[PDB]
Formats: C-alpha cells, sequence, structure tokens
RNA sequence: UAAUAGCGCCGCAAUUCAUGCUGCUUGCAGCCUCUGAAUUUUGUUAAAUGAGGGUUAGUUUGACUGCAGUCUUGCUUUCUGACCCUGGUAGCUGCUCACCCUGAUGCUGCUGUCAAUAGACAGGAUAGGUGCGCUCCCAGCAAUAAGGGCGCGGAUGUACUGCUGUAGUGGCUACUGAAUCACCCCCGAUCAAGGGGGAACCCGGGUUGAAAGGAGAAGUCAUUUAAUAA
C-alpha cells in the first residue's frame, strides 16, 4: 500500500477543495496509484498467489467507481480519465 | 497384460537443452492443431453424432503446418508423436461425450415411462389387476429381457397396453402384487428428473485445452485489464478467468508408437544407452534401480538378436512396445533442461517374457493379421499387404527366451471378491460343484502385517484434508493428500487376492459389476434431501457431506484395475458379476462368486 | 481453575461361532489352546494405537542357469529406524482495524530461568482436555467467518476498506544456519564416484530393519479457498 506522503500527494491533487478527503476522483486515483505499483510486482514473482487476489478486488472496485462517475457527470468521468491515463 | 516400466535418462546439458528446445517448439503445434478442430473444423457435429474422429483428418490437418515459418524445424517422427497425441485426444473427448448422449437419452426414455400405479390406471382407463394380467402376458411372450421390454415398448403401443410393459420394467422385469406408496414413488421418479439433469450440465463439458507455455494471452490480458476499463461485467469477469488460470511449465511428451524407432547399445563404461529415430545425435545413458534392469538388458537382447539374424525375426514380438518421453518436474531453481528430467516410459507386454508367453502372442497377432489380410481382399494397399503378409510370415522364427510352465487353475474354483465402503475388500473362495466355500479373507487377513495402512489411510485422509482447508486460507502453497498410500493399500489387496487365488488353484478371479455408484448415490441424496430441506438449496447440499465425499474418495475402479493387472500377469481369468444389496460381505462375496459361475452358460 | 458430554480410532475384558482348533461320520460331536469374524463393555505404572516441521543416487523386496553358482543400476512411491532444527537480515506485496455486542471448520496452549512489561535466554517433540485424536470441549484473545449497533468529515444518480493507520498476520524472491544417515567414523562426487580406516557378534568369511509398482494425455464430479455478480 501506499505511504503517508504518496497519500497526501494523491489526495491533494485529485481533490476538488480541501475538503475532499474522498470524493469518486480522489478514490480511483488511490486505486490506480495501487494498481500501477501492484502490475510491476506482480508481473516478476507469478508464483505470488495471493497477490492476485490483491489485484483483481483493486481493479474491480476502480470500475465500480468510473461506471458511478459516467452516469452522475460525464464531463468529471472524461476529465478524471484523462488525468490518470486510462482507455 | 501390458505394463510400464522407467528409467531417468542421463546426457550432458547440449543434449538435454537441445531436446527441451525441440519440445518447447513441438508443444505449439500440439494447440494449434487442437484449434483446427476446436473451432476451425465445419464437420465437428457430424464427428460428435458418430461419437469417433475419421482416422486421417488430424494428419491432413498437420501435413500443411509441417512448412509452417513456426513448425518447421521439427524431425518427421516429431510430427507423428504430435498426430498421436492430438489423434488420442480427440479420439477419447468424442467417446466420452457419446456415452454421456446415450446416457441422456436412455433415461429420457424412462421419465417418459415411469409412472406411478394411479396414472397407469387413468392412462389404460384400466384395474391395475388388468395391467397384472398383462404384464403376465407380455412375460409369457418374452418367455436380454429388459432390453427385450424396451424394444415391446418402443414398437407394438398396441392401444397403450405398452404401459404394462412399463409395470414390469419398474418392477426389475417381474410381477409385484402389492400397491406402492405415493411418496416412495414420489422419490424414485425424482431419481430420475435429477439424474436428467445432471446429464445435461455435464454434457455440455468443455473442448480440449492444450499446454500454453508462453503466458501471451496471461501478459497481454495483465496489461489490458491494469491500463483499460471494462465495458461490461461479463468483460471485466472474462479477463478474471483468465489472471486467475495458472499456466503450465511442462511441454506435451513425445511418443514413439514404434518400438524399432528406439535403438539400444552399450556404453564404453558397461552401462545401456538409448537413442531416438531423428535423434540419432543425441546419446542419452539409462539410470533404473537393478529391481527393473532385466527389461532394460532384454531391450538390447532383442535388438541384437533381429540385427545378428538378417532381419528375420520381427519386431512384432519385441519386448519394448511404445516408449513415452517426458519431463519431470524439478524443485528449485535452473534452466528448464537442468532443473526438470528427461524420463523414458517403456510400454512392455508382460507375457512376452517368457517363450511360453511369446507362444500366446503369436497366436494372437497371427490370427489378427490374417484377418486383416483377408479384409483388405490399392496402389499403396499392395505394399501395405506385403508387410502384413511378411510379419505373418516371420513371426514364427523365435527369441531364445526364459521357459516357464503356464499357470493352470480349476474350472469350478472361483475367488470372489466384494468392495463396499468400510470393507475395500473381502474373499471368498468358493468351489462352484460342491458349492463349498474353501476359505474366506477379511481385511485383516487379506493383508496381515500391513493391516495398520487402514487406520493410516483413514487418519491421512482426515488428518490432511484438514491441513488443507487451514493452507488455503492462508494462501499457502503447501497442499498435500493419501493418493499414493491408497494406490499402495489397493497393490497389496491386489497381490494378497492373486496370491490367494494360486494358492488355491482358482480357475478365475470374479469382480462386481459396481457401475457408476459415485453418480448413483448423489442423486439418491439429493432426492432426500429436497424433502428434508425444501427451498433451502445450502441446507440440502449439506445434508450427507460425509457419506457423498466418502463415495467420491472411494477407490473402487483403481483397486478393481489393480486386481486385473495382477491377475493377468499370473495368467488368471477374470469374471464378473451381480453384487448382492443385502448379506454380510462374506455373503456378498459367496454369492458373488456362485452368480459369474451359473453366468458360465 | 476448568475441560463433565458428543464423535472417530486403539487395544483390553467377555459372550456368541469358524474361515480355527481333536476325532473320523468327510460333516457331525466337542470345546476357545491358537488363528479369525460378530456384538457388548472398558480406560485399572493393562495392553495397543499414537499427525510439532525437515534429512541419505540408504538397506531388503531382483534377473538367470541347476536351494547352489553367475550377473546386478542409482526409476516412481508406502512404512519402520536414526539424526537435525523449533531460525537469521535485504527488498517487494496482499489482507485486516473509528469505536462496541454476539463469537467463527478463527488464532494461541511444552519444560526451566530472568523479567513478572511482552518479551529475552537455555532445553525440546511428552506440547490445553481423556488410553490416543478432532472442525468437539475448557481457558485467553478475537479487526482479518458472519450478522447487528453506531460517532464525526468527504461523497451522496445506484459507487462507496472510501476517512479516522501503525501495527498485526500472511505471500514471494535472493543470500544464509543444522542434519545430506540405515551399525558408527573420515575424505569426496551430485546429468555421478567412489575410496580409506574401526567397534560388536556368529561359525576369515558373513551378520549388524523390511515393503509395492501401468504409465501418458484429455474430460468430468466431491468439498473448500478466493474473486465477481444480482
Amino acid at each position: 500500500s501506499l505511504s503517508t506522503e504518496a497519500t497526501a500527494k494523491i489526495v491533494s491533487e485529485f481533490g476538488r477543495d480541501a475538503n475532499d478527503t474522498g470524493s469518486t476522483e480522489v478514490q480511483v486515483a488511490l486505486l490506480t496509484a495501487q494498481i500501477n505499483h501492484l502490475q510491476g510486482h506482480f508481473a516478476e514473482h507469478k508464483k505470488d498467489h495471493h497477490s492476485r487476489r490483491g489485484l483483481l478486488r483493486m481493479v474491480s472496485q476502480r470500475r465500480k467507481l468510473l461506471d458511478y462517475l459516467k452516469r452522475k457527470d460525464v464531463a468529471r468521468y472524461t476529465q478524471l480519465i484523462e488525468r490518470l491515463g486510462l482507455r | 497384460s501390458q505394463i510400464t516400466i522407467q528409467a531417468r535418462l542421463i546426457s550432458f546439458e547440449s543434449n538435454r537443452q537441445q531436446l527441451w528446445k525441440l519440445m518447447a517448439d513441438l508443444n505449439t503445434p500440439l494447440i494449434n492443431e487442437l484449434l483446427c478442430q476446436l473451432g476451425q473444423h465445419p464437420d465437428f457435429e457430424k464427428w460428435q453424432q458418430k461419437g469417433k474422429l475419421p482416422s486421417t483428418v488430424v494428419s491432413q490437418l498437420c501435413q500443411p503446418l509441417k512448412t509452417d515459418p513456426r513448425f518447421a524445424g521439427q524431425p518427421s517422427r516429431l510430427y507423428m508423436s504430435a498426430i498421436h497425441i492430438v489423434d488420442y485426444i480427440y479420439k477419447s473427448w468424442l467417446a466420452i461425450q457419446k456415452r454421456l448422449q446415450q446416457q441422456l437419452d436412455g433415461k429420457t426414455r424412462w421419465l417418459e415411462m415411469l409412472n406411478s400405479d394411479a396414472e397407469l390406471v387413468e392412462l389404460s382407463g384400466d384395474t391395475l389387476e388388468a395391467i397384472r394380467v398383462k404384464a403376465a402376458e407380455i412375460l409369457a411372450i418374452a418367455m436380454s429381457l429388459s432390453k427385450t421390454l424396451f424394444d415391446a415398448y418402443q414398437e407394438t403401443e398396441d392401444i397403450k397396453s405398452r404401459s404394462a410393459i412399463s409395470y414390469l420394467l419398474k418392477n426389475g422385469c417381474k410381477l409385484t402384487d402389492k400397491e406402492e406408496d405415493s411418496e416412495k414413488f414420489a422419490k424414485r421418479r425424482r431419481q430420475v428428473e435429477i439424474q436428467i439433469q445432471r446429464l445435461t450440465e455435464k454434457l455440455i463439458s468443455r473442448m480440449p485445452k492444450g499446454r500454453d507455455l508462453t503466458n501471451a494471452k496471461w501478459l497481454e490480458t495483465l496489461l489490458t485489464a491494469t491500463t483499460t476499463v471494462a465495458e461490461d461485467n461479463a468483460q471485466a469477469k472474462r479477463w478474471q478467468d483468465i489472471l486467475l488460470t495458472r499456466s503450465s511449465s511442462l511441454p506435451f511428451p513425445l511418443v514413439f508408437e514404434t518400438n524399432e524407432d528406439m535403438v539400444w547399445s552399450k556404453n564404453q563404461k558397461g552401462r545401456l544407452c538409448v537413442h531416438f529415430n531423428g535423434l540419432s545425435d543425441l546419446i542419452f545413458e539409462v539410470y533404473c534401480g537393478n529391481r527393473q534392469l532385466h527389461w532394460f538388458q532384454r531391450f538390447l537382447e532383442d535388438q541384437q538378436t533381429k540385427r545378428k539374424s538378417k532381419n528375420q525375426h520381427s519386431s512384432g514380438l519385441f519386448t519394448l512396445r511404445n516408449g513415452h518421453l517426458v519431463w519431470l518436474e524439478g524443485e528449485g531453481k535452473g534452466e528448464p533442461w537442468n532443473l526438470h528430467h528427461l524420463t523414458l516410459y517403456c510400454c512392455v507386454d508382460n507375457r512376452l517374457w517368457t517363450e511360453e508367453g511369446t507362444e500366446i502372442v503369436r497366436q494372437e497377432k497371427a490370427d489378427e493379421i490374417t484377418k486383416f489380410i483377408t479384409n483388405m481382399k490399392s496402389d499403396t494397399q499392395q505394399a501395405l499387404i506385403q508387410r502384413k503378409q511378411s510379419t505373418l510370415t516371420r513371426i514364427n522364427n523365435s527369441f531364445e527366451r526364459p521357459s516357464q510352465p503356464l499357470y493352470q487353475g480349476q474350472s469350478h474354483i472361483l475367488v470372489g471378491v466384494s468392495l463396499g465402503l468400510e470393507k475395500p475388500a473381502t474373499v471368498a473362495v468358493v468351489d462352484a460343484i460342491a458349492n463349498k466355500v474353501l476359505a474366506y479373507r477379511s481385511i485383516k487377513q487379506l493383508l496381515g502385517d500391513n493391516y495398520e495402512l487402514l487406520n493410516r489411510q483413514r487418519r491421512q485422509q482426515q488428518y490432511l484434508s484438514h491441513e488443507r482447508h487451514k493452507a488455503q486460507k492462508n494462501f499457502s502453497p503447501n497442499q498435500f493428500g493419501a493418493s499414493e498410500l491408497g494406490q499402495h493399500i489397493d497393490r497389496l489387496l491386489a497381490k494378497a487376492i492373486v496370491a490367494l487365488a494360486r494358492t488355491y488353484k482358482a480357475g478365475s478371479i470374479v469382480l462386481p459389476k459396481l457401475g457408476d455408484m459415485r453418480e448413483v448415490v448423489q442423486s439418491e441424496i439429493q432426492a432426500i434431501a429436497e424433502q428434508k430441506f425444501p427451498g433451502y438449496i445450502e441446507g440440502q447440499q449439506k445434508y450427507a457431506k460425509q457419506y457423498r465425499v466418502n463415495v467420491h474418495r472411494w477407490s473402487y475402479g483403481r483397486l478393481i484395475q489393480s486386481i486385473q493387472s495382477k491377475a493377468a500377469q499370473t495368467g488368471i481369468v477374470i469374471e464378473e458379476g451381480k453384487q448382492p444389496i443385502r448379506g454380510s460381505p462374506h455373503d456378498k462375496a459367496k454369492e458373488l462368486a456362485l452368480s459369474a459361475y451359473n453366468l458360465r452358460l
């Protein structure tokens, strides 16, 4: 999981205001940071079957938050996808 | 009659690495030739209807793949190994599917036919006695009885009077006076409905999957799933089912179906050596215990005897039949050809060891080849016949071999073996003309000094099943079971039963027609559980877990095979019969042997 | 302190016969000295089973020829012995927790010493409960079965381990500590390789624990762990 400094850095950059501890844009940015660091380890230690459980949860949570934001506000959804480099 | 023996093969890296590269490259057309039939082939449903693969189709898919830029680097015998394996994969899978289709139809007839006594009265518009009288007429006509009654129901509808034929069939081809409980009938008719449902859920089976060593689909899916967003729950789960899949680490084995495509020799150091057709640069050294060495010396003696005799003796009687070359998985770190272990598994027909046994195979093949030639009676067909006629003349020229008189047993003395859940075996030796039991054995006698091993097997199954549960909750790789102990116990009983059959000069060993006990129990316990937890499906599954699990762990097919193998190596005939539903384990064994004796005519 | 009960095994006490023991009537009479089946009972320095994790190309189960002489290979497994350990730091990573109640196929349970903090040090497979074990039972913990209660911010169009967080417990990779044995001791080789020196006993030769083998490929179902979904 992320360092303390790394979370604080990510919430301050995706949060719309000093009040955002966990808007849908902050929650997807923290799952995205985790997934990138986890793909770099799980492709190397292919035998680590306890980390595949962690990845498949963490990707599935991101997709639900994105589908919710798509219907709620397509402009916020489009800007979030750009800023996270997703397709 | 056949057995498999084995040795590890040793050879310097360059040879164990070159062979690995050919098998990692061969393993791939073993997958592309399944896909060329899995989805590509248009006729596939005609094969599923017939239950058999056409004898040339895999070769006709492989021949143009021999020049493929991906597959072209391999010897002519490695392509025949590919064609062999893919032929056997589908020739098995289609034959599994056909018997399931036949069972589903063969019970769909019965679910339509199985009626309550009140339904027979309504459907006939007549009395249940009129039905008993017509059932008595049908038995009088009939006198394969069960088959004849199913034929007489298919044909001959006879103004719905075939309802009386269904009355015979549900009563086990016999007349019955009693009128049945509709609750017992409801359980009975429900078991048939459950078996129909489960057969369809099984018949919808997966296609054969090849050993993809590349991880390419898995790596592509990983980078897809982590960098992109799925458009559907079905797509997000499709990536999960791929990412959870464990990939294979070993290529398919080479199969050498011609015994002469292995060449044997003796090394300067006195050790035995082998080489394969198309790999004749790569000499390998045999390493095996002296408990098995006598076959590997016999391989070389069979070969030298033919070569010393200007090919006038045939490998139609060579002790080696076919070889399967396989990489057994090693442990720790290293390149695959330094980590794994080349092992050569030789199929051997054990009755070729002796001269008296070789003469059986000479007569068996000489009769089969004579018939084949007379059935053929083409261009290359003319050369196939010359090869068969030349085998038929050469097979008469004998190898110098060990002599041992054949076993002979008394045609009236039989060993009955009774299998069950609590007693894996129990034995009665019957003189069938005296109607006299010569001896009985229970398990405590039937493996003597080893009787502690049954208690060990039950402790080990229970202990290890709990440890596997605890280990899975922690994602530990430690996953172990009593399978090799159960295999040893089934072999101890197989030796003791045949030693007992030899002791009393028995003419045969009798084994029960157990059939598919696992599926039968699974439907009986479900039809019952549905009456005790209606609507609560989780409670229905929990109803008798330990009984259903003990039936799925019951090794009856492996004990039946272990006895068959050891009996046929000794020369004792195997016979079969219905095992009684009631009586003690001894009475079951007694009546089983007497039933198999009564079935002689 | 506690663990009374339930369930599975292990013998021990009997009772009933036989697949056994004496006869000739080759099928009866007779009993339980053995060897075995069935039921019941029992937990008496009775007897018998008895899963903390690991270690040897180990020994014996082998082939051929008339029980004697030749040849012998180190494969895949099951036991019995014996010995060793109860681990070390260097990264990567999963899960779990605002705080409470219920407490799960949940974790933990040995001897001695110092602390009496939660942990070190030295011993060790006798290691909570019984003759021996359990998903059962007792004791402590319980966030990491599950359900319910419920505080304050963000979000609030159905998403919300998403906040209250530095520890707990795992997984994996690299290096490393001990045993690398089959009567002990010593020097080595692990796709190979053996050699040297002793103790004890039997009648200068042996002995110094035994067993099993049909394998590959594909498909399926049984519970049981994880993820996902309505």
